[PDB]
């Protein structure tokens, strides 16, 4: 998908989901192509037309760059996205890691970033059950509940892990948490799974 | 009664302008109910069918 030079081999995420022209049905769409083919007589002018349809798309089109959160190899690539949903996972040769290489996770895999099941607020154990608290209200539970276990038992009676799945400033906030505001360090991630051998 | 000519206006403030003025604007939005309701069901239509966004992509590139 990546290395095709034309639509021929396109995800399906870009199919129908791209430009604005592009979403019309196909048995509505084609009949347009072929009144387009039977119109224009030179290439130029609708091939500039197709430029302003490019500049349409990169209005809706946001291309980022980012890294890959599945696997060590941490390829880069843009990710192609039109508001929420993710269009394309497009490798550039500019990427060190992978340059245009990409697996099945990192190129198709990004629709849980879009899953219903994503948890969009904080959960609080209430009960039996997880109540959707507020932020606010959450952050000042877990603040006072580790005030007290770390007033009452020490801090050394705390431990945290950081994901291996989050950025540096993520495992290096935990750290800090953990060192330079509890005062322990119990620390840990995948990795002793993982890498500590 | 004896003879006085000068006007005290009542002191109609900048918040209570403004509250008349806007509350007349919302008069002029219930007497057009129906064609608000069928602007935003324009506008909505338009946008599902990719003419609001084929006009972003004209006017934001
Ligand atoms: C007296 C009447 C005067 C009218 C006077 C009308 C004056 C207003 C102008 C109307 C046309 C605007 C431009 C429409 C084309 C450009 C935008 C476009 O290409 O947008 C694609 C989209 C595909 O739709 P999809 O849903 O498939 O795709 C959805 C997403 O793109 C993907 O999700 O196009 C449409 O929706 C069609 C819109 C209406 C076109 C009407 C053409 C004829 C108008 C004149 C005759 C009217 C006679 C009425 C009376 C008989
Ligand atoms: C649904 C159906 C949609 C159908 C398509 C509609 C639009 C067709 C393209 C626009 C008109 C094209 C025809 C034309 O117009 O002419 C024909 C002639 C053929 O080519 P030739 O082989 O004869 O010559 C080649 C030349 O020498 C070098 O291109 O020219 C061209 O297509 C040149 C097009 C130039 C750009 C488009 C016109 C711009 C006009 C000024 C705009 C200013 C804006 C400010
Ligand atoms: C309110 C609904 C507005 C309908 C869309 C307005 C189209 C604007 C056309 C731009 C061209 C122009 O104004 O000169
Ligand atoms: C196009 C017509 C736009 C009218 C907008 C009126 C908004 C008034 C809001 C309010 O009365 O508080
Ligand atoms: S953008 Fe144009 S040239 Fe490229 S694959 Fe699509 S139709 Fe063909
Ligand atoms: S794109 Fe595939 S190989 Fe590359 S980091 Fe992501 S999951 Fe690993």
């Amino acid at each position: 998908s990546t290395v095709c030079p034309c639509n021929a081999m396109m995800e399906k995420g870009m199919e129908g989901e791209a430009g604005y022209l592009t979403g019309i049905n196909n048995e509505t769409l084609r009949p347009m192509i072929e009144i387009t083919k039977g119109v224009e007589t030179g290439y130029g002018s609708i091939l500039a037309i197709s430029d302003m349809e490019s500049a349409m798309r990169d209005e809706r089109i946001k291309k980022t760059k980012t890294v890959c959160t599945y696997c060590g190899v941490g390829c880069s690539f843009d990710v192609w996205t039109k508001g929420r949903d993710i269009l394309k996972v497009e490798p550039q040769e500019e990427a060190p890691a992978n340059g245009i290489s990409t697996c099945v996770k990192g190129k198709f895999g990004w629709d849980f970033v879009n899953s219903e099941e994503r948890l969009t607020k904080p959960l609080i154990r209430e009960g039996d059950h997880f109540r959707e608290a507020e932020w606010e209200e959450a952050l000042l539970l877990i603040a006072s509940k580790f005030t007290e276990l770390k007033e009452a038992f020490g801090p050394d009676s705390l431990a945290f892990i950081t994901s291996s799945k989050c950025t540096n400033e993520e495992s290096y906030l935990m750290q800090k948490l953990a060192r330079g505001v509890i005062g322990t360090n119990n620390v840990d991630n995948c990795s002793r799974y993982c890498q500590s051998p | 009664a004896k003879a006085i000519k000068r006007i005290q206006k009542i002191e109609v403030t900048e918040e209570d302008q403004r509250k008349r003025d806007l509350r007349e604007i919302e008069d002029a939005l219930i007497d057009h109910k129906e064609a608000i309701l069928e602007t935003l069901h324009m506008l909505g239509h338009m946008n599902e069918r990719g003419v609001l966004p084929l006009l972003r992509g004209l006017f934001g590139q």
